[PDB]
């Protein structure tokens, strides 16, 4: 009864620093500081909580945001498809339609974004990049009408793809750019929903992923490199797409996901002795479903049908009580500004916190009000399932540009 | 020449030099979404870089201007690429240009485009003597900076690099132990250079581990830094292992003890060992003081272990 935060046995979760102090620790005592006041905020203040969504603040910073922006997004100036998708999944999430005058402008400027050889840029004659054409095709896909799919010329997004392929079975982020497994992932979201993998395209690949997992069980950015949420989520999804998860050790991957949930804050951080963030609410809890689906694929008998391997409610907790901006948006932690960016990926997270899917079963846990549930979301491509369904059953219909 | 933040600073529509050029608007359409209100300063040079790329204008000027748009938005990487096809037409110094991308990292040390840019300078004039200390000091900075880690592991491995590094590790550690990245750096030196499969070098390595976990139990990384140069083997192989965890846990109880604890009674428990159905209730045990007391945060991964070590050691 009631809020786990706020239980008396939490104030045991607090930072045993073992008397010896570093960088590390100092800081992370500190946030810790923080968020004990946002969690006694309740108490101390004297009436009892219940946690809301702010719903329609959220809406209408989004609503403003999909069309015009401050000079503070200058520095975002070669990352707009990634602020339409971020926009519109937020919008998604909560359920909020896109009318058909908005849908129509964002497909007539990611077409502005599109290279004439393959891919999108980050605006308009940008040259292409991969995190980009991924935003533009999840951003199109969010979209799911026939002009949106129509958009995308495949003949081109295969040669593009084709131009960044190396070697070793990975990927340039863009031709000059470099790699990073960031490529292999969007490389894969962005072939699979349009349908124009070939045989040889991902060969190598998923080797490649492979060696980027190291002695801590997640995920580095290349080989040799610390294990990290952001990589960790885009090998495993990269994984899944080509249906090589196999080739990953899974149960360390699962070890170290799970370890990343901060045992106060409840939230998650993007590697170890490093800071919770809000963001890691997809990176990191979006893992455990994939992890799922997977160890499901190999009979594990010993999964749950209610829950994901995460305390599902200390999450929400921290969501809601920590990374929510009372004007509108979400954040990383207290303390930091609103940006479209956790306003996606806290809400992404929220929604992954709240629906256990898993072939029969469905499971939901909505903490605080119950108008806080958010639409479900895919976790191999983060936009909703439907909208993945209805984009592939699409692009299933042309063939692979090839044949 | 004439800096972003100089108070004699012009728009370049009001320079003699740029008179015969005309700017390229950015093209967003009729009625346009995620539109920036972009400053005065800052679409006035996104103009001109419109126009000097659109001819392909190779010139000093353009070259100059790259440096406006960089600092503008040091995101742009369709810039730095311009930036580096007029590094090799205007066939420019590059040892001058190491200086500006160090300049311009010690200012924004997270971003990509700039230590990919870096990097391929190294590339070109095939010379690493500046690396370990330039990386030194942003990660003087920011011990964690993952770019700065990640440059450094390509310098190491491209230059073989190896003789200092691990004395590099040391004086880290020694000044945060539970910087995750110096770990993970550590790793990366010895599994390179000697290795992990010598004895000697296993051992001193076990030893400096306990060593840490002994003067700071709670920090995670000491941990997963032994579980991780072991488990390859399989903890199992270690007897006395098992037997040394057991005697500090009254005074240096964790968490971390624990799971480690039921890491080690899941490889005996594999090896067919002494007491099947025996082990499998000391770990089965220490699940539920994890999944419900001591770690419960996990709680969902707990019950996992505890339900399928049952389901694969029963009979
Ligand atoms: C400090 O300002 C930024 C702005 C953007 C970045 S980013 O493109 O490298 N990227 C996304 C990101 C976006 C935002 C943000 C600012 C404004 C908006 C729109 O409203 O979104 C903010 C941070 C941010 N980061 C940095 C970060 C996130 N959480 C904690 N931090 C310190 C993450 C970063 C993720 C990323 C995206 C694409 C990609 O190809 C690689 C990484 C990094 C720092
Ligand atoms: C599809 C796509 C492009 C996904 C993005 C993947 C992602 C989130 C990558 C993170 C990369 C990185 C260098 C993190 C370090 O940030 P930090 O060290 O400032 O943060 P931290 O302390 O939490 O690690
Ligand atoms: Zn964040």
């Amino acid at each position: 009864e009631p809020l786990y935060s706020l239980r008396p046995e939490h104030a045991r979760e607090r930072l045993q620093d073992d008397s010896v102090e570093t960088v590390t620790s100092i800081e992370q005592a500190k946030v810790e500081e923080k968020i004990q006041e946002v969690f006694s905020s309740y108490k101390f203040n004297h009436l009892v909580p219940r946690l809301v969504l702010q719903r329609e603040k959220h809406f209408h910073y989004l609503k403003r945001g999909l069309r015009q922006l401050t000079d503070a997004y200058e520095c975002l100036d070669a990352s707009r498809p990634w602020l339409c998708y971020w926009i519109l999944h937020s919008l998604e999430l909560l359920d909020e339609p896109i009318p058909q005058i908005v849908a129509t402008d964002v497909c007539q400027f990611l077409e502005l974004c599109q290279s004439p050889d393959g891919g999108f840029g980050g605006g308009p004659g940008q040259y292409p990049h991969l995190a980009p054409t991924y935003a533009a095709v999840n951003a199109l896909c969010i979209i799911g009408t026939e002009e949106a799919y129509n958009v995308i010329n495949r003949e081109k997004l295969l040669q593009y793809l084709y131009s960044l392929k190396q070697p070793d079975g990975s990927f340039l982020m863009h031709v000059g750019g470099e790699v990073d497994v960031r490529s292999a992932y969007c490389a894969a979201s962005v072939a699979s929903l349009t349908n124009i993998i070939t045989p040889d395209l991902f060969e190598g690949t998923a080797e490649w992923i492979a060696r980027c997992q190291n002695w801590e069980g997640g995920i580095g950015g290349v080989p040799g490199m610390e294990a990290h949420g952001g990589y960790t989520f885009c090998g495993l999804a990269a994984l899944v797409i080509l249906k090589k998860e196999r080739s990953l050790n899974l149960k360390s991957l699962l070890q170290w996901v799970t370890s990343r949930q901060m045992r106060f804050e409840g939230g998650f951080q993007g590697r170890c002795n490093k800071l919770v963030d809000g963001c890691y609410s997809f990176w990191q809890a979006g893992l455990l479903p994939l992890l799922h689906r997977a160890l499901h694929a190999q009979g594990d008998p010993a999964l749950s049908m209610s829950h994901w391997m995460f305390h599902q409610q200390a999450l929400q907790e921290y969501i809601l009580m920590c990374c929510q901006c009372p004007a509108g948006g979400l954040l990383d932690k207290p303390g930091k500004s609103r940006d479209f960016y956790h306003t996606c990926y806290c809400l992404s997270g929220l929604s992954i916190a709240q629906h256990f899917g898993s072939g029969a079963m469905l499971h939901d846990v909505v903490m605080g009000v119950p108008e806080n549930v958010l639409q479900p979301t895919h976790p191999v491509y983060n936009i909703g399932p439907d909208k993945v369904i209805q984009a592939t059953t699409h692009f299933l219909q042309k063939p692979v540009p090839g044949f | 020449f004439l800096s972003l933040d100089s108070p004699t600073y012009v728009l370049y529509r009001d320079r003699a030099e740029w008179a015969d050029i005309d700017p390229v608007p950015q093209n967003d359409g009729p009625s346009p979404v995620v539109q920036i209100i972009y400053s005065e300063k800052f679409r006035d040079v996104y103009d001109y870089f419109r126009a000097v790329l659109q001819r392909d204008e190779r010139s000093e000027r353009a070259f100059k201007l790259t440096r406006d748009a960089i600092e503008l938005n040091a995101a742009n990487y369709t810039v730095w690429h311009f930036r580096r096809v007029l590094l090799r037409s205007l066939q420019k110094d590059l040892q001058e240009e190491m200086n500006y991308i160090i300049a311009i990292i010690e200012e924004q040390p997270k971003n990509y485009q700039v230590w990919h840019h870096r990097r391929v300078l190294v590339e070109w004039l095939k010379d690493p003597s500046q690396e370990l200390e330039f990386i030194a000091d942003i990660l003087n900075q920011d011990a964690k900076n993952y770019h700065a880690w990640q440059h450094r592991q390509w310098v190491i491995q491209e230059f073989r690099l190896w003789d200092n590094e691990l004395q590099y590790v040391d004086q880290l550690l020694k000044e945060d132990v539970r910087n995750n990245s110096v770990w993970n750096q550590r790793h990366f030196v010895i599994s390179n250079t000697t290795g992990y499969s010598d004895r000697a070098v296993l051992e001193r390595e076990v030893q400096y581990t306990l060593e840490m976990i002994k003067l700071v139990p709670h920090n995670e990384s000491a941990w997963n830094y032994l579980k991780g140069i072991l488990q390859d083997r399989g903890l199992s192989r270690y007897p006395n292992l098992l037997n040394q965890l057991l005697d500090l846990q009254p005074s240096h109880s964790s968490p971390y003890l624990i799971a480690f604890l039921v890491d080690i009674y899941e490889d005996m428990l594999e090896n067919q060992c002494d007491n099947k159905e025996d082990i499998l209730n000391k770990a089965l045990e220490l699940c539920e003081i994890l999944a419900k007391e001591k770690d419960t945060i996990r709680k969902e991964y707990w019950r996992y272990i505890g339900r399928s070590l049952q389901s694969k050691h029963s009979r």
